[PDB]
């Protein structure tokens, strides 16, 4: 009975571990995934920056 | 709900937008003052997609009309219901952009820019639960073009999660003569692979090639050209519009219709320009393309098809694998299943069933090359190029536009030629 | 007491949960408002059909069901329908944004903002019950949400239920009636990830079930509620021993004793006869012996396979209503030595028999002829990995190219799920074929 316990209590146990990293690594990936897209989208803004910039350079 | 936020931007923007709204503002039974004067709940089921409702019961589009010149935004309020629009709406400038790209992009579109997204969050935070936004513009001007693809931009980082849909209109010779247009197409293009979900691309090439050859309309006004576009416009939406058993919102139908992120530039069509057996036949025959390419040339990576109207849907299904059966050479065989049909037992107005056609096809690489020979012709020549490095702009960022749509071409002709083993 | 929680996830889990229960209350005499005139025990009572239903001090007696979808508007239809007075608000949850198809939405980004509360809605029934035996999941191997949150929640439930046992509804995908080109993909990712918290999965072929409304009922061009109805007699079933008591009767778990020979082969094909149009059925009583002999002819399985190149592993047999088993061993003993019946070599070869008296139930207004007696056959076949088979092929075709798959990695997942997954299923169809080997 005792070798039962342990071995429900491991199943539920490594179960709940399982998850949670999956969460995890689900949430940092998500997370890397969006800020790399605004990152791209925010070295936009420099170089349109760069390019009313540069017109400015011109007269 | 689930609502759209529809953007309208430009000459070619506003006129395809216009008339969009007249055929489903028709539909769904609502007439230029706002109320509703129907026949069927079904025409209100989905009405949250395209409207606000408001006091005394006044469904308003969630439209926002855009310009760099007020003449054509006039022309909107004043035509067939211009009164219905929200009146705070309308966001023009008056230094237009001279069929400009970087005027529209980087210096007079990035002044008015700010003031449109104003609107855009007016409207969007108003709604239950924003699917996206769709935007109809032309890649040839300098206003639905440049600053159109700034605005894409823009929303993309206030909205990173929500679909970005376009109506895109490319350019051709046959109808207007401007000449910088290669110029303005593939630095759209070069912004739109990167920051929308879903681009029809709707071609004047081949819209003219059907009015004059099918319709047997020489002489051709704009407003021929549209009234086949708002045509496809209606019938792509009418599965968002309509409850059939098909329930997807903007994400799903782009999950099942978009296997690579950059290829996602579709082809459509229309039937008719009958029985269940010649419109199938029709739709998928290349005369009744609003891109200028032949199927049959390419592979078709994934298929929408929408037929309205009363009809035998048993019919419907027997013809979809009656076509597939016999072009199988051209859908490729390691998507399994890549042709969906939908069937709205509504049909459009004057039609007692027509067929839509939307289309996933490496084919469409032929537009591409196109666009791409008119540019590199210009382009090492350098002509009408002080135009852009005017308003402050590099050599470089020709180039990159150039090769990043060279890349695309033959990413879609990798696909082509791939095979399940 | 053994009480059984039905969780219905997704539309198609939450359709044929709305075809399911109104199919109870019909076989159990329980009024839209919940009200059963028959029981006399008011508030409460032991009786057999209490395994699914409790009772209101007002006399309501009320699913032990909860659905879940991570969109309003299925479940809205329960919230306004017929049966609407039959749920507590509380066991109707939605969400605004659903899965759109996708695995990871379904499992991580959408998912993980309603699990909590659905756990807390979960708990809510199992506190009401004295003696819990376990959950029927009811869901779509091709929906984000069907496939996605039901592995979510089946990996929650296992935590917080510990082997507490977790039975499934599955709807394999058919392309007659899929939205979606990635159901491929969520069916493979579900059934890795779900296999170690499931006890026992009936899958149900959307596509066997097309052919048999079209081919016994004749409906042209079956829709949703075609299928579901159909699907509603199946699962009561497998279910009127949980819900029905009588000496014959033989209760489902004694069933999986026989259909699980080891954890992970626990997939039984589910046959159903008859299936007949109220115009065939006039004038023509099917016996037990005629129903019987349809069991074994797979048009009318639940899923596409062929028994027949297969071995069996178990058969149980299913009867409801006028059937006693002086009919029962006549008719089997003529199968015996008739047909393609192979057992494997470690396996005793008898047919497990039980009997409910309750006669089959028709809802009104459908296609199927109510008929004297009914049977349901439930074998563990090797022939059913023919279904993992098409699957993870169409599976394969795709993810060489990683079509599609761009959508899963843009929500938190990765390569690696994929195939690791698809690993598994591979490892799964291996297994299939070894427990058919002969031993030495
Ligand atoms: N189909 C169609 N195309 C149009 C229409 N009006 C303009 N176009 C197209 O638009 C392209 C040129 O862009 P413009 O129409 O000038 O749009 P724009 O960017 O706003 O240009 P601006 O007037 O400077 O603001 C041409 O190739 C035309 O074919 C129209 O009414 N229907
Ligand atoms: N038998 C049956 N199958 C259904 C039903 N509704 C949907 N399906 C199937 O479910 C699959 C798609 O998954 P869905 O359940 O519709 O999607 P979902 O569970 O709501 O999850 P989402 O993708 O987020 O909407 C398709 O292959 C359909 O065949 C139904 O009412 N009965
Ligand atoms: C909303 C919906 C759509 C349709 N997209 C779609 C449909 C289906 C599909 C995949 N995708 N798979 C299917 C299977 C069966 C039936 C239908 C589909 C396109 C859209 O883009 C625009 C952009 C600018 C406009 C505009 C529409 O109207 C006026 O301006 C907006
Ligand atoms: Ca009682
Ligand atoms: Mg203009
Ligand atoms: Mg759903």
């Amino acid at each position: 009975i005792q070798k039962a316990i342990e071995e429900n209590n491991n199943f539920i146990k490594m179960a709940k571990e399982k998850l949670a990293q999956k969460m995890e690594s689900n949430k940092e990936n998500r997370e890397a995934h969006l800020a790399a897209m605004l990152e791209r989208l925010q070295e936009k803004d420099k170089h349109a920056e760069e390019v009313r910039k540069n017109k400015e350079l011109k007269e | 709900m689930r609502e759209i936020v529809h953007i309208q931007a430009g000459q070619c923007g506003n006129q395809i937008g216009a008339k969009f709204w007249e055929v489903i503002s028709d539909e769904h039974g609502i007439d230029p003052t706002g109320s509703y004067h129907g026949d069927s709940d079904l025409q209100l089921e989905r009405i949250n997609v395209y409207y606000n409702e408001a006091a005394g019961n006044k469904y308003v589009p969630r439209a926002i009309l855009v310009d760099l010149e007020p003449g054509t935004m006039d022309s909107v309020r004043s035509g067939p219901f211009g009164q219905i629009f929200r009146p705070d709406n309308f966001v023009f400038g008056q230094s237009g952009a001279g069929n400009n790209w970087a005027k529209g992009h980087y210096t007079e579109g990035a002044e008015l820019v700010d003031s449109v997204l104003d609107v855009v969050r007016k409207e969007s935070e108003s709604c239950d639960c924003l699917q996206g936004f769709q935007l109809t513009h032309s890649l040839g001007g300098g206003t639905g073009s440049g600053m159109g693809t700034l605005l894409i931009s823009k929303i993309r980082e206030e909205y990173p999660d929500r679909i970005m849909n376009t109506f895109s209109v490319v350019p051709s010779p046959k109808v207007s003569d401007t000449v910088v247009e290669p110029y303005n197409a593939t630095l759209s293009v070069h912004q739109l692979v990167e920051n929308t979900d879903e681009t029809y691309c709707i071609d004047n090439e081949a819209l003219y090639d059907i009015c004059f050859r099918t319709l047997k309309l020489t002489t051709p006004t704009y407003g021929d050209l549209n009234h086949l576009v708002s045509a496809t416009m209606s019938g792509v939406t009418t599965c968002l519009r309509f409850p059939g058993q098909l329930n997807a919102d903007l994400r799903k139908l782009a999950v099942n219709m978009v296997p690579f992120p950059r290829l996602h530039f579709f082809m459509p069509g229309f039937a008719p320009l009958l029985t269940v057996p010649e419109l199938t036949q029709q739709m998928f025959d290349a005369k009744n393309m609003m891109a200028a390419c032949d199927p049959r040339h390419g592979r078709y990576l994934t298929v929408a098809a929408v037929f309205r109207g009363r009809m035998s849907m048993k019919e419907v299904d027997e013809q979809m694998l009656n076509v597939q059966n016999k072009n199988s050479s051209y859908f490729v065989e390691w998507i399994p299943n890549n042709v969906k049909t939908a069937v709205c037992d509504i049909p459009p107005r004057g039609l007692k069933m027509s067929a839509t056609f939307i289309g996933n096809s490496t084919a469409i690489q032929e537009l591409f090359k196109r666009i791409s020979e008119q540019f590199t012709a210009m382009f090492r020549r350098k002509a009408f190029l002080h135009w852009y490095t005017g308003e402050g702009m590099d050599e470089m960022e020709f180039t990159e536009a150039e090769s990043n749509m060279n890349d695309l071409v033959s990413e879609y002709q990798q696909y082509q030629d791939a095979t399940a083993d | 007491m053994r009480e059984c929680i039905s969780i219905h996830v997704g539309q198609a889990g939450v359709q044929i949960g709305n075809a399911c229960w109104e199919l109870y209350c019909l076989e159990h005499g329980i009024q839209p408002d919940g009200q059963m005139p028959s029981d006399k025990t008011i508030g409460g009572g032991d009786d057999s059909f209490n395994t699914f239903f409790s009772e209101t001090g007002a006399g309501k007696h009320v699913p032990r069901a909860v659905f879940v979808d991570l969109e309003p508007t299925v479940i809205d239809e329960v919230r306004t329908g017929t049966y609407r007075q039959l749920f507590h608000p509380e066991q109707l949850i939605t969400g605004k944004e659903d899965a759109a198809n996708n695995y990871a939405r379904g499992h991580y980004t959408i998912g993980k903002e309603i699990i909590d509360l659905v756990l807390d809605r979960i708990r809510k029934l199992a506190d009401q019950c004295t003696g819990l035996q376990g959950f029927l999941v009811f869901h779509s191997f091709g929906g984000g949400t069907g496939s996605g949150f039901t592995s979510l929640l089946m990996e929650r439930l296992s935590v917080d239920y510990g082997k507490k046992s977790k039975l499934e509804f599955s709807i394999y995908p058919a392309p007659q009636v899929s939205t979606a080109v990635v159901e491929p993909y969520n069916s493979i990712l579900t059934t890795h990830t779900t296999l170690e918290h499931s006890d026992c999965a009936f899958m149900v072929d959307n596509e066997a079930i097309y052919d048999i409304c079209r081919r016994n009922l004749d409906i042209e061009r079956p829709t949703y509620t075609n299928l579901n109805r159909l699907i509603s007699q199946i699962v009561s079933s497998i279910t009127a021993s949980l819900r029905f008591d009588g000496a014959l009767n033989v209760d489902l778990t004694e069933f999986q004793t026989n259909l699980v020979p080891y954890p992970r082969i626990h997939f039984p094909l589910a046959t159903y006869a008859p299936v007949i149009s109220a115009e065939k059925a006039y004038h023509e009583q099917l016996s037990v012996a005629e129903i019987t002999n349809a069991c074994f002819e797979p048009a009318n399985q639940m899923v596409k396979c062929d028994p027949r190149h297969g071995k069996y592993m178990a058969c149980c047999l299913l009867y409801r209503g006028d059937v006693v088993p002086k009919d029962v061993n006549a008719a089997i003993a003529t199968i015996k030595t008739k047909r393609s019946i192979q057992f494997v070599d470690w396996c005793p070869t008898g047919f497990k028999v039980g009997i409910n008296y309750q006669p089959p139930t028709v809802v009104p207004g459908g296609d199927l002829a109510k008929v004297q007696r009914a049977v349901c056959m439930l074998s563990n076949t090797t022939a059913i990995a023919e279904a993992w088979a098409r699957l993870d092929h169409k599976f394969d075709l795709m993810y060489a190219k990683r079509a599609f798959v761009h959508w899963y990695v843009g929500e938190g997942m990765e390569e690696g799920e994929f195939s690791e997954a698809r690993e598994d299923m591979a490892a799964l169809e291996k297994d299939y074929e070894e427990v058919g080997v002969d031993s030495v």
